[PDB]
């Protein structure tokens, strides 16, 4: 539901409007305080004209309009009003709901600011690992499967629009020893490790392999595979390259910083 | 002094000044009492609005809202109206400002809305006093209840032309030798000055030119010393 950021652009714009009204009023409450060569702060009133011309930027919202036409009668809230008027202590939900946002957002502020960690160093479950890569599953065309055919460690691959399947060996986490093969895959009866590729499929391996060594936590292991699996889907386009052209070597695939770019270019 | 009249059996000054013993109110009926023909002076009446109308307005304005402010920090609170003779002198200017409209429409308006003109029940209440306050006589209630409401017609921030004080007996004097730290009558008293704005004595800061037309009386008549106004100083024009 977004449309909330857009009525309360349009109520900031409304605002603003009602402000700029008050300032060009206020302005023209004023005359020239120190000029002594040429009037000019009269062009100012013509630029106050412009915060006037905002006043059309209210009306972009005529874009932003027709966001909520329904029936759905406030969605489930009314318990005491419309209902047991000796209910009277129903707000107490609102308040809930307020109190559980700001802390949610409070929390994520922390945690994301919270990076520069201050540990030194710490000094003075085969049925979990299938559970987590069903639960990563649930992303659409990202199908995964595994069947572990040698060995208790896992044996996951990926395929997600092409025929670029990766398979990633894992230990229950921290998923190292990535292969990926375009085209082919299980040769055999099994998994292979033919690692065959077009010089840039390979390069593809490497870069895995590298954001494995790289975006390796000391512990919580669900965030890890979380971002592996956001940096493998990352790749669903392979088809811009920004800093150059769109042909700067054999393939410009690299994006391990939340972005595509033109290869070799570290 | 302005009555270039016809001449006629006696003089504009005293036959205003017997103007005082008048009827009660409604000065519509005065005017008519005393005379309404040999008033008009110049087509180019547009003078007193834009300087002096206002100005008497809002003094007059002001003394109608003093009224309620009885019990003001003050044991005269801001002003007194116990003389009435200047308050003659304020209704001999209203009946006369209400001929000039009648001929010039440049008359004074309300200044704030709704003139439904609107000087009508001002004058019948300052007349209302006046009975109390012609001579030997005290102040009066039913007045109190008929200033004490505020019709959409009363404005506020007057001038009060004053001088700043100087208490420095042995007591204190925040001053230099220089940089003096910063902390007006026919109006042209604006945000910060944009014109020659000639220091005076104790408010008029008024400026040299005037862009006058002929309205030459008043610049002539203060070139002099003012009252309170001997203190001509030449300010400069540090607009903030």
């Amino acid at each position: 539901g977004v449309n909330l950021e857009a009525f309360s652009q349009a109520i900031s714009a409304i605002q603003a409007l009602r402000s700029s009204v008050s300032r060009v009023f206020d302005c023209l409450k004023d005359g020239m305080r120190n000029k002594e060569t040429l009037e000019g702060r009269e062009k100012a009133f013509i630029a106050n004209f412009q915060d006037n011309l905002h006043s059309v930027n209210r009306d972009l919202n005529e874009l932003e309009r027709l966001s909520n036409l329904v029936g759905k009668p406030s969605e489930n809230h009314p318990l005491h009003n419309s209902g047991l008027l000796s209910l009277d202590p129903y707000s107490q939900l609102l308040q809930a709901y307020k109190w559980s946002n700001k802390l949610q957002y409070h929390a994520g502020l922390a945690s994301g600011l919270l990076n520069q960690q201050s540990l030194k160093r710490s000094a003075n479950p085969q049925y979990v690992d299938d559970v987590i890569s069903r639960i990563d599953r649930m992303f659409p065309e990202m199908s995964i499967h595994l069947s572990r055919p040698n060995g208790t460690s896992a044996m996951l691959l990926v395929t997600l629009g092409k025929v670029l399947k990766v398979i990633v060996v894992m230990r229950s986490l921290f998923i190292d020893r990535t292969i990926v093969k375009g085209y082919n895959t299980e040769d055999g009866k099994l998994d292979i490790w033919s690692k065959s590729s077009y010089q840039v499929f390979q390069k593809v391996t490497d870069h895995a392999t590298t954001a494995l060594l790289h975006y390796q936590l000391p512990q919580m292991p669900d965030v890890v595979v979380r971002s592996f699996m956001t940096w493998l889907r990352s790749y669903i386009k392979l088809f811009q390259a920004p800093c150059q052209r769109c042909g700067k070597f054999l393939q410009d695939g690299l994006p391990p910083t939340w972005r595509d770019f033109r290869t070799l270019e570290a | 002094p302005h009555f270039l009249n016809t001449p006629d059996k006696s003089p504009g000054d005293r036959l205003a000044e017997i103007c005082a013993k008048i009827t009660d109110v409604d000065i519509d009926k005065v005017m008519i009492n005393l005379k309404t023909e040999e008033f008009v002076l110049d087509m180019n009446t547009l003078q007193a609005l834009q300087q002096l109308l206002q100005w008497v307005g809002d003094f007059v304005l002001y003394l109608l809202v003093s009224l309620p402010n009885q019990g003001s920090p003050l044991r005269p609170g801001h002003s007194f109206l116990r003389d009435g003779t200047s308050l003659g002198m304020l209704r001999e200017l209203m009946v006369v400002i209400r001929i000039w409209g009648l001929l010039k429409p440049s008359c004074l308006p309300v200044y704030t809305a709704t003139s439904d003109d609107s000087m009508s029940l001002l004058f019948r209440l300052l007349t209302k006093l006046w009975i109390c306050c012609r001579d030997e006589g005290a102040a009066s209630p039913a007045s109190d209840g008929l200033v004490s409401r505020l019709q959409p017609k009363q404005p506020l921030r007057l001038r009060f032309g004053r001088a700043p004080t100087l208490p420095s007996s042995t007591s204190t004097l925040q001053l230099d030798g220089l940089t003096r730290a910063p902390g007006l009558h026919l109006g042209a008293y604006p945000t910060e000055e944009c014109k020659a704005c000639t220091r005076c004595g104790c408010v008029t800061m008024l400026k040299s030119p005037n862009k006058t037309t002929a309205v030459t009386q008043w610049e002539q008549r203060w070139i002099k010393n003012c009252l309170c106004g001997g203190l001509w100083r030449r300010v400069p024009l540090s607009c903030s």
